[PDB]
């Protein structure tokens, strides 16, 4: 997963989950990416699916 | 299963917008950005249940699919949860509506704006979407809109949670029923 051509002013509503680096399960890349650049870049991948 | 209720496809989760059907032929409609190189739906995420298989896809530009129903038995009520949808129609500013999901279950807003263009990114841009203040999570794509027994939209996506708030835009469910010629029961 590639955050650089983010953010993004609106997310589709699919689920396929990501686990952050904040134990945060993201509900999708969108909501995931968006994350990532509201931590300023501090928020990393874990793993795919659920924390 | 109902309006709100999960489906699960070989990607991942998005909810049933609302059953409908044409003669005797039954389908559900849901997100565009749902049924885009999906095959087949199945109720749960065992995939033991099998739904059925999309028939017509919309997305970008507009936001909805639609999947044609090949479980016999599984039963396909007219409703969002245990509200009985009886007709369709357009969405209003000020209007009072509801959407229902399978991650968030239920919330309220008012429609807030019309004919909105979301730009989904990297090419994915849909057009003459409902703007509301109501919120919605991963999971609760192609999910209902509704207020009181009229069918209203299907869920595509926006900003923000449930926690915090947010803006979620809609597809007209109109414009779903008539490109595939259905209609709610």
């Amino acid at each position: 997963v590639d955050c650089s051509e983010y953010p993004k002013p609106a997310c589709t509503k699919e689920y396929r989950p990501l686990c952050g680096s904040d134990n945060k399960t993201y509900g999708n890349k969108c909501n995931f990416c968006n994350a990532v650049v509201e931590s300023n870049g501090t928020l990393t991948l874990s793993h795919f699916g659920k924390c | 299963i109902s309006g709100g209720d999960a489906i699960y496809s070989s990607t991942g989760r998005c909810s049933l917008g609302f059953n409908v059907r044409s003669g005797s032929t039954y389908y559900f409609l849901t997100a565009g950005h749902c049924t885009d190189g999906a095959t087949t739906w199945w109720a749960n995420s065992a995939r033991t249940t099998v739904l059925g298989t999309t028939s017509g896809s919309s997305f970008p530009n507009n936001d909805y699919g639609i999947v044609r129903y090949t479980n016999t038995t599984i039963p396909k009520d007219g409703t969002v949860g245990g509200q009985d949808i009886t007709s369709a129609a357009n969405a209003t500013v000020g209007m009072a509506v509801t959407r229902r999901g399978s991650t968030t279950g239920t919330h309220s807003g008012s429609v807030t704006a019309l004919n909105a263009t979301v730009n989904y990114g990297g090419g994915d841009v849909v057009y003459g979407m409902i703007r509301t203040n109501v919120c919605a999570e991963p999971g609760d794509s192609g999910g209902p809109l509704y207020s009181g027994t009229r069918a209203i939209g299907l869920t595509s996506g926006g900003s923000g949670n449930c926690s915090s708030g947010g803006t979620t835009f809609f597809q007209p469910v109109t414009e779903a029923l008539s490109a595939y010629g259905v209609s709610v029961y």
